């Protein structure tokens, strides 16, 4: 199926309280590879996969140089941004930034991202053609015009379409034991008496990867969606997920539901029943 | 593998 | 600025067993800003040696984190995560449900 390569980086302000933190993430579909902390014991870019650990010297070298370089471009744009938004120096303030590469199930090119928010909501962000930008409001318009004037565009172009998807196949390629595995999950329901009135069916979804999932209730072969609850897909722990639907159900009529597992790990759609 | 850029300032 | 209250689940790695070692987990997700304080709680108290994940952020730009530690599900011990956020006027504490 489909993948991706993914890099977030967050910056916070804490004025009078030191200088910003700056953390950086690296992600192959699901699965966390490298890691920066500005405040951190290493002041290098860490791996978080077995797999990245075949990457030599050079590499975590130049990942380091590009880290911190970039932490000293998020210190420069929170002072701008206060200046922008005529903000006072005591204020703590939030700026993040995530870029990477979408392929499809041949490993060719889908699509790109480069995108930043500013305390919790859109900057501005590179249009899907990799030629434009989007400002958000109009204190963005300035950004956009020094983007514009310096063709950035066309370097993050080039990065998107070329290195950023030969990067993701290499790591594919190295990580395959992992990152190409898909762990169907396993599944069980288990029932409660909430009353003598109504009683909780929930259909589990345990130890599957990637994370993409879809659970779905049916009542007689209907859909049924009042009276369930879907909690968010989370992590186990052990790079595996879990997620489970529950729906509410008067005594006496279990039989009536039936439970829908979707997943790339699983050839055929999986009915779970009381 | 980070992109090879300086971004410029905002 | 835009401020998000946290989702918080608490749940072990495996289905539990009494006297089985696993892990016990609170993942706090759609929050902003960064700042967050994340306790797991043995009978109420502070359990000491907790580890979480590195600082990462969803399409609509909130927070995640996993907070985990390893421990032993017995018949006297009840767990839980206490969480607080500027969202929040005093902390949140959820119970562990082991069939949640």
């Amino acid at each position: 199926g489909s993948h991706s390569m993914r890099y977030f980086f967050t910056s916070v302000s804490r004025p009078g309280r030191g200088e910003p933190r700056f953390i950086a993430v690296g992600y192959v579909d699901d699965t966390q590879f490298v890691r920066f902390d500005s405040d951190a014991a290493s002041q290098r870019m860490e791996p978080r996969a077995p797999w990245i650990e075949q990457e030599g010297p050079e590499y975590w070298d130049g990942e380091t140089r590009k880290v911190k370089a970039h932490s000293q471009t998020h210190r420069v744009d929170l002072g701008t941004l206060r200046g922008y938004y005529n903000q006072s120096e005591a204020g703590s303030h939030t700026v993040q930034r995530m870029y990477g590469c979408d392929v499809g199930s041949d490993w060719r090119f889908l699509r790109g991202y480069h995108q930043y928010a500013y305390d919790g909501k859109d900057y501005i962000a590179l249009k899907e053609d990799l030629r434009s930008w989007t400002a958000a409001d109009m204190a963005a318009q300035t950004t956009k015009h020094k983007w514009e004037a310096a063709h950035v565009a066309e370097q993050l172009r080039a990065y998107l379409e070329g290195t950023c998807v030969e990067w993701l196949r290499r790591y594919l390629e190295n990580g395959k034991e992992t990152l190409q595995r898909t762990d169907a999950p396993k599944t069980h329901m288990t029932h409660h008496a909430v009353s003598d009135h109504e009683a909780t069916l929930r259909c589990w979804a345990l130890s599957f990867y990637p994370a993409e999932i879809t659970l779905t209730w049916q009542r007689d072969g209907e859909d049924q969606t009042q009276d369930t609850e879907l909690v968010e897909t989370r992590p186990a722990g052990d790079g595996t997920f879990q997620k489970w639907a529950a729906v509410v159900v008067p005594s006496g009529q279990e039989q009536r539901y039936t439970c829908h597992v979707q997943h790339e790990g699983l050839p055929k759609p999986l009915t779970l029943r009381w | 593998r980070q992109a090879s850029i300086e971004l410029p300032s905002m | 600025m835009i401020q998000r209250t946290p989702k918080i689940q608490v749940y072990s790695r495996h289905p539990a067993e009494n006297g089985k070692s696993n892990f016990l987990n609170c993942y706090v997700s759609g929050f902003h800003p960064s700042d967050i304080e994340v306790d797991l709680l043995k009978n109420g108290e502070r359990i000491e040696k907790v580890e979480h994940s590195d600082l990462s952020f969803s399409k609509d730009w909130s927070f995640y984190l996993l907070y985990y530690t390893e421990f032993t599900p017995t018949e006297k011990d009840e767990y839980a995560c206490r969480v607080n956020h500027v969202t929040l006027s005093q902390p949140k504490i959820v119970k562990w449900d082991r069939d949640m």
